[PDB]
């Protein structure tokens, strides 16, 4: 994942 | 709060 | 990226259902929505996620993660508000 | 966001864009009252950026927008850097945002508050429109 | 670290421990003088976080761990957010470290430095030793 | 997670190799290491990455993010400190 | 891939 | 900078  | 003057259109 | 102030509808998922995609990386604190054919991507952290309560707005999740690439068939992670919401009064009244 | 589109300017009164002291845009926020804007912990806020209100269009030199400055950056203390969980931070403004009809207030939940599964809610912000 | 070892006490005088307010460990950082640590941007530090200094073993309760306050955090502001490129911060203390056998600081290099591939370096740290 | 401080010995690797691994997502100001049995992970962030130069550590990167379940095979992304040094020095100055 |  | 007063050991 990964953050926004 | 939560209502705006001017209208979200979907 | 865009200039001007993007917008999407997307659908609230339960956090069993979001653990199918994501597995213990979803808390409570966290809320899953959207693997509808729209994604919230980088830049978007920190906005809002809001549902119409009772005829208003109501802050419901921060944007906060996803997928790398923001895959639309897979849902993005937001925090969840009602489990915060608590400390956000605490902070308020005694600041 | 990805397959969103255009939004009626000024109807989500609510978001903000924090802004960096370069003029770049890296988070997004929400009014919850004059005084205060909730954003992401992990956006990692300081006092030397921005607050930018009423803004629709980021190219923009002849909106009326509200260039708000950070008196104090409060990170939720439950916080999980490793997680990203809990991740919230209320901004407290030095100066207050003054409300019009493009800038107000989001309200909040009850902790109590039950938003189903399968319920159609809004996100709305300036983050990529593509990977 | 995964598959990292436990270092001699003290012998990585420079390393440093940020913890948030309810004594989490969040992020490491670096002393480069008595009155500067360099962390991370993307750690977010705030001003009431704190920087540990001289501490090997975070269960104890008798190590002589100096703990330090924040100034002013200085995030680098060519910081992106969105690609965490230019993740650098500065964080000025409001007390000066005290310099001892197990406090001291690491040299920064000259924009000029040649780090080779191949070149075997050391990565410190109170991360996760599995996923 | 550990009580007591680890460490770590691990390679520097070249950005075009790196590429070979994250892409476009390696930048200029950042620099790889790793990818040998080991890795920084998660908890780790905002820590050093030192080099012996004529006889004394160097600052060379700041650990800054990699694969998400921190794989020995992958390579680690520090943020690169030559890169970013020029910066350092005139903080400190006007500070 | 993630933060660290 | 950069010389420990304590010796790592690798």
């Amino acid at each position: 994942p990964g953050a926004y | 709060c939560g209502v705006p003057a001017i209208q979200p259109v979907l | 990226t865009p200039d001007r102030l993007q917008q999407a509808s997307l659908p609230l998922l339960s956090n069993t259902n979001c653990k199918k995609y994501w597995g213990t990386k979803i808390k409570d604190a966290m809320i899953c929505a959207g693997a509808s054919g729209v994604s919230s991507c980088m830049g978007d952290s920190g906005g809002p996620l809001v549902c119409k309560k009772n005829g208003a707005w109501t802050l419901v999740g921060i944007v906060s993660w996803g997928s790398s690439t923001c895959s639309t068939s897979t849902p993005g992670v937001y925090a969840r508000v009602t489990a915060l919401v608590n400390w956000v009064q605490q902070t308020l009244a005694a600041n | 966001i990805v397959n969103g589109e255009e939004a009626v300017p000024g109807s989500w009164p609510w978001q903000v864009s924090l802004q960096d002291k370069t003029g770049f845009h890296f988070c997004g926020g929400s009014l919850i009252n004059e005084n205060w804007v909730v954003t992401a912990a992990h956006c990692g806020v300081t006092t030397s950026d921005v607050v930018v209100a009423g803004e629709f269009d980021q190219g923009s030199s002849s909106e009326k927008i509200q260039k708000l400055k950070i008196a104090k950056v409060f990170k939720n203390s439950k916080y999980n850097s490793l997680t990203i969980n809990n991740d919230i931070t209320l901004l407290k403004l030095s100066t207050a945002a003054s409300f019009s009809q493009t800038v107000s207030a989001v309200c909040l939940p009850s902790a109590s508050d039950d938003f189903a599964a399968g319920t159609t809610c809004v996100t709305t912000g300036w983050g990529l429109t593509r990977y």
